[PDB]
RNA sequence: GCUCGGCCGCACGCGCGUUACAAUGACUGGCGCAAAAAGUAUUUCCUGUCCUGGGAAGGUACGGGUAAUCUUAUUAAUACCAGUCGUGUUAGGGAUAGUUCUUUGGAAUUGUGGAUCUUGAACGAGGAAUUUCUAGUAAGUGCAAGUCAUCAGCUUGCGUUGAUUAU
């Protein structure tokens, strides 16, 4: 038959969306982010190099859910504690650079689009026609995959 | 017929009063021919705290007066014309009790 | 070799095992194919009790492992890493 | 590690003692190879309540009091 | 006029809140708007089956039971998740069955588990200025 | 043989540059901390130049005979200015005024910073 | 039909011969048949409601009780799992007709109460109860795990599963639980 | 992984970096940690621009990749990283930049509170007589001397 | 009233507390779960969408709300899955300190707060003593509200995860 993304837990969905933008590298990856620049405040820089791709990978799947969430809110919706030290942990927001920027390489990849409608949040990220298609095949064939596990 | 929508808003510092003029606004608007009115509704209670240290002088244990304020606020909804309102407002309603008024069509 | 600073102390004077992070070709083969060796049950634990190899390296050898239809793994946790070895362990060298 | 573990169990409740007001006195009935039947007022520590059953290690005991 | 051939039923624990609605099917189960298998305590998972099982796959295969909860915690959603199932398949039966097919499958559930149909009453318990939480409060020198 | 931070003459043409207007050139800017930055940028007093005059005049007229005039004030919130090294400034702390021979290295730090507000502490019991 | 524990342990398995534990213990009702030790139930309520607590949710709260690092179920739930599954790889027995013996046997039957009289420490023979006993006897196996636990890369879902092996075994040399188990009885057979 | 072919040499136990900076078999970046001026997400950073591999072990880099950090570190900002990533920025008014070494940094301090010592600032003296600057808390504070200001390994 | 200091001064002695000694853990990544509070006279309050910065934070591009209508039915954190580290005062821990950058404020220097890279101390579960505490309670975990230009390690509340022993 046919199944879409809420039929497939997306940690394990972006495990495949995050390469179909590999081998396909429609992207490129801007220069900060090689330039080590963990996401927020943290401690280590990332370990898996790709992590640019994993994070748009679902930042598609995260729009494809909740369309017209903001660049201040995914920067939240990540979720992200501070070990300040000895003062308690506040929770933290995000990193607008690379953020931002994910949404714009998604827009080109005629995925996101900028709603120009809706007078509350005007530009807000949504996904397409040919945008969310995308998706359905990813998990459908993920989807397939797991039935097939016999 | 000049059919006008009113709507008609209710706050208080105190439910006793509040509930008299909600409960005859609606009693009396009912009661007229030209009258279409929508149930009264009643808001989430808004409740303003504050808490105080009792004692002037910072001495003795720690005692705390947890002190409250509630708001009440009810809006009801009207199909009439406009002396049908000034009609039915005609009531003998307690003090502090705001009534607000908006006519739309 | 020490120079920590107060730590020694009266109580335990138990040497600390000397685990390695490195594996001589002579010996990486013929120490995959042996899991008979480190008990019945296979955890990031038992694995270094027996061949003096840390975790993070065991993981890798136990991976391979299971990679080599060797191994089955029984759960994968957090720092719980249960593995059975396939068929049973009879191997007494 | 030989030992006699005559099972008995609790006939009745009768009252707590020892002043740290968590011992509990009980009259008990017996269930085992040796004797069986004899009754002994044994004193307990803990949850229990009627028909229970407790090995005991002392078949030659009962402590009293009630007062 | 209109007339559906539903059943509303509602699950809750401490917050939580488990809208459920029953309807004739094939047996579908919609949790917030996803399949079972992806709850987010992988765990808990099973306490929602429980009730599936203790019936039979029966019950569940004829009708489509779709859920939405946004209660409080991962774990007592989970809780409502559940009430909300046992209290449908139950209610579901009242109106659209035989009343003594309800009692059978009431008992049932009773009999195995009562947080699938009663609520778990208790909340959580405000605190008090007699200290930092509570019941805890502020140390105590004497000497 | 020794030298001094980014030469001090280049700062004197630096500062005084073709526009010596405001006391701190955009020049003198790129050198200083970002809090110093920060004031300046936003909103720097006019009292801060007269006193700066004030130095002038103790630096010339007085002889090589190195006596500099003591020049006093309350600025202690005052960030040495290039042209102010050299001269010998009386700042308050608490009771009376201080007196200090400003040094090429105090430049861009805080004119109170020198002023001691408080004599730490000696003991016994 | 029914339901295995963790999906892969049969309760009817096992059986308490002893008449003692029978009341005191999960395993022989139909309601304590779970898959998953969460019940977020409300024992601890009544005054004896502890009983009907299926064992292991006894086991797996008794364990999540080391402060800071304790207090969240949901881990331990695990630890215990794992646990199983390890004392499985081992003995292949239906682990709940392990760690069910282990409790039978870590429980000490005699303890001695402190009763002084003007300084002196004086004790006297009692004879420990049945819920007690159980209470002692997982508090116990639990106590010891964590003890080696520490600054060890062994595991508590390795520690746990060594130890309620040993408990079972009455190997006096491999349970820091049953030590005190006779230690307390022996302590407690010279006081009294 | 660890598939080491030739043991006892194949590898280098210790290796010397910047004078006294010996270091430790484990793995790579870590490992650089000991030398005072590198830390946990700089010795990542290296590893990104000498190509070299992270989650491999330490010392399983000849004296090449030694030096590609001696000088990688003498004028760091020439193989690009930027300015901000650096410990030290803009000194003494005109001096760039830099990004003090195991042995450079130990004196530039003991220059800058030379600086100090004769300017007499409050900070400055503050350091002399031995006594936090910013912690402002004296009462009970650091009692029975604990470790004052700049702190070094031992 | 004004300008500048001080109440935070340090050999030490007490009393609330905050963080922790780590694999029942730390770090990287993924994951739509919450409650209760608040909020403006023009831009001055909450701030959504968007643009720019590595980042804190900027801009004013497009906007709602003087409120169950707008910040929001959501931006918690613990928890859960994956990965790295693997007993190593290692960095678990983060005090102390050094340039840089940024916000509040005429002014921060006797660090307001915040970001970056380094530095990386005691601490290895704590003697005589001694405090609260029986159920959605202890504990842990974050969120608010007071103060407030800016400052919480305090206070007053809120919810999530959630037990041993007694009765
Ligand atoms: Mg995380
Ligand atoms: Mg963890
Ligand atoms: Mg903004
Ligand atoms: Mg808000
Ligand atoms: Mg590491
Ligand atoms: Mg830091
Ligand atoms: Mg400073
Ligand atoms: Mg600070
Ligand atoms: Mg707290
Ligand atoms: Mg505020
Ligand atoms: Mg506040």
């Amino acid at each position: 038959s046919f199944f879409t993304v809420k039929d497939v837990a997306a940690a394990d969905f972006i495990r495949e969306y995050a390469s179909h933008l590999k081998k396909a590298n429609k992207l490129s990856i801007p220069e900060f982010t090689q330039w080590t620049t963990t996401s927020v405040a943290r401690e280590l820089a990332p370990q898996d190099s790709d992590w640019v791709y994993i994070r748009t990978a679902a930042l598609a799947r995260k729009v494809y859910l909740k369309p017209h969430t903001g660049i201040s809110t995914l920067k939240h919706i990540f979720g992200s504690n501070k070990d300040r030290g000895n003062l308690r942990n506040k929770h933290q927001a995000c990193h607008g650079k690379i953020l931002r920027w994910a949404l714009k390489s998604l827009e080109d990849l005629k995925i996101i689009r900028k709603d120009k409608n809706s007078a509350t949040k005007k530009f807000s990220r949504v996904i397409t026609k040919e945008g969310m298609t995308e998706l359905n095949r990813i998990a459908t064939q993920i989807a397939i995959k797991q039935r097939q596990a016999k | 017929v000049k059919k006008v929508r009113v709507r008609i808003t209710l706050t208080c510092k105190n439910l006793k009063s509040v509930e008299k003029a909600t409960s005859e606004i609606v009693s009396r608007a009912k009661k007229t021919e030209q009258v279409e009115v929508k149930g009264p509704v009643r808001m989430p209670t808004k409740t303003l705290v504050i808490t105080v240290r009792k004692s002037p002088c910072g001495e003795g244990s720690k005692t705390w007066d947890r002190f409250e304020m509630r708001i009440y606020k009810r809006i009801i909804d009207l199909t009439c014309n406009v002396p049908d309102v000034k009609t039915i407002t005609n009531f003998r309603i307690d003090p502090g009790v705001e009534i607000e008024l908006t006519m739309t069509a | 070799k020490k120079g920590g600073k107060k730590k020694w102390t009266k109580g335990k004077a138990k040497d600390k095992v000397n685990h390695a992070v490195f594996i001589e070709k002579k010996n990486v083969e013929s120490i995959i194919n042996n899991p008979s060796k480190v008990g019945k049950v296979l955890t990031v634990s038992t694995v270094v009790e027996k061949l003096k190899v840390n975790g993070s390296l065991a993981r890798q050898l136990m991976r391979t492992m299971a990679d080599r239809k060797l191994v089955e793994k029984v759960a994968k946790n957090g720092n719980q890493w249960v593995y059975s070895v396939i068929g049973g362990v009879k191997e007494d060298k | 590690n030989t030992e006699e573990t005559t099972k008995a169990r609790i006939m009745d409740v009768l009252g707590k003692t020892g002043s740290r007001g968590g011992i509990t006195q009980v009259r008990v009935v017996l269930i085992s190879g040796k004797e069986e039947g004899r009754q002994l007022i044994r004193n307990v520590k803990g949850a229990c309540r009627v028909g229970d059953v407790l090995e005991l290690m002392e078949c030659e005991r009962e402590a009293r009091r009630l007062r | 006029q209109q007339k559906p051939q539903l059943v509303q039923t509602f699950g809750r624990k401490k917050n939580a809140v488990a809208v459920a609605s029953v309807r004739p099917g094939k047996g579908l189960l919609k949790v917030n708007g996803s399949p079972i298998d992806m709850i987010n305590p992988q765990i808990l998972q099973a306490k929602i089956y429980e009730p599936i099982l203790l019936l039979g796959q029966q019950k569940f295969a004829n009708l489509d039971i779709r859920i939405r909860v946004r209660g409080s915690g991962y774990t007592s959603q989970v809780y409502a998740i559940r009430q909300a199932l046992s209290k449908g398949i139950v209610a579901y039966h009242a109106k659209y069955v035989d009343e003594n097919s309800k009692r059978e499958i009431k008992e049932q559930l009773m009999q195995y588990d009562r947080s699938l149909l009663v609520a778990d009453p208790r909340r959580m318990e405000p605190k008090k200025c007699g200290g930092r939480g509570a019941r805890s409060k502020m140390q105590k020198a004497y000497r | 043989f020794t030298f001094r931070g980014k030469g001090l003459e280049e700062l004197t043409a630096l500062a005084s540059g073709s526009n010596s207007e405001k006391l701190i050139s955009d020049e003198l800017a790129a050198l200083f901390d970002a809090k110093t930055r920060r004031r300046v940028k936003r909103g720097i007093s006019e009292k801060y130049a007269k006193f700066v005059n004030k130095v002038r005049r103790s630096k010339e007229k007085c002889p090589a005979g190195e006596k500099p005039v003591p020049v006093k004030t309350h600025y202690r919130s005052m960030i040495v200015i290039p042209e102010l090294v050299g001269g010998i400034v009386g700042v308050y702390n608490g009771k009376e005024f201080v007196n200090v021979e400003v040094k090429f290295d105090m430049i861009g730090k805080y004119l109170a910073e020198f002023a001691m507000t408080y004599k730490p502490t000696t003991h016994g019991k | 039909t029914q339901p295995k524990l963790f999906g892969k342990w049969n309760y009817d398995e096992v059986k308490i011969q002893d008449p003692c534990f029978q009341n005191y213990i999960a395993c022989t009702t139909t309601k304590s048949q779970v898959f998953v030790p969460h019940t977020a139930g409300r024992y601890q309520v009544k005054k004896f409601r502890k009983t009907q607590c299926p064992i292991v949710e006894r086991l797996i709260g008794t364990l999540m009780f080391h402060g800071r690092n304790a207090g969240k179920k949901a881990l331990c739930i695990k630890v215990v799992k794992n646990a199983f599954e390890i004392i499985h790889l081992v003995t292949g027995r239906n682990p709940l007709e392990v760690f069910v013996g282990a409790v039978q046997n870590a429980g000490p039957r005699e303890d001695s109460t402190r009763i002084g009289t003007a300084g002196v420490v004086r004790k006297q023979a009692v004879d420990v109860a049945p819920m007690r006993r159980v209470n002692l006897a997982i508090y116990f196996i639990i106590k010891g795990c964590r003890e080696s636990a520490f600054k060890s890369m062994r595991s508590i879902a390795e520690t746990l599963a060594d130890e309620i092996i040993n408990a079972e075994k009455n190997n006096t040399q491999s349970s820091w639980a049953i030590r005190k188990k006779d230690e307390i009885e022996k302590v407690a057979k010279g006081n009294r | 992984m660890s598939f080491v072919i030739e043991k006892e040499s194949d590898f280098k136990y210790i290796h010397r970096i910047l004078n006294t900076n010996i270091d430790g078999k484990r793995i790579t970046p870590i490992a650089l940690t000991g030398i005072r001026g590198i830390g946990r997400r700089f010795a990542y950073i290296i590893c990104k621009v000498l190509k070299i591999d992270p989650n491999a072990r330490a010392g399983l880099l000849t004296e090449d990749q030694c030096n590609k950090i001696t000088d990688l570190i003498a004028d760091p900002e020439a193989h690009g990283i930027p300015t901000w990533l650096l410990n030290r920025i803009n000194d003494f008014k005109d001096g760039k930049n830099y990004q003090m070494a195991s042995n450079t940094l130990d004196t530039k301090m003991r220059e800058d509170l030379e600086r100090l010592k004769k300017i007499k600032s409050h900070r400055g003296l503050r350091h002399f007589w031995g006594l936090k600057v910013r912690g402002q808390h004296t009462k009970t504070s650091g009692r029975h001397g604990v470790v004052c200001g700049v702190v070094r390994k031992n």
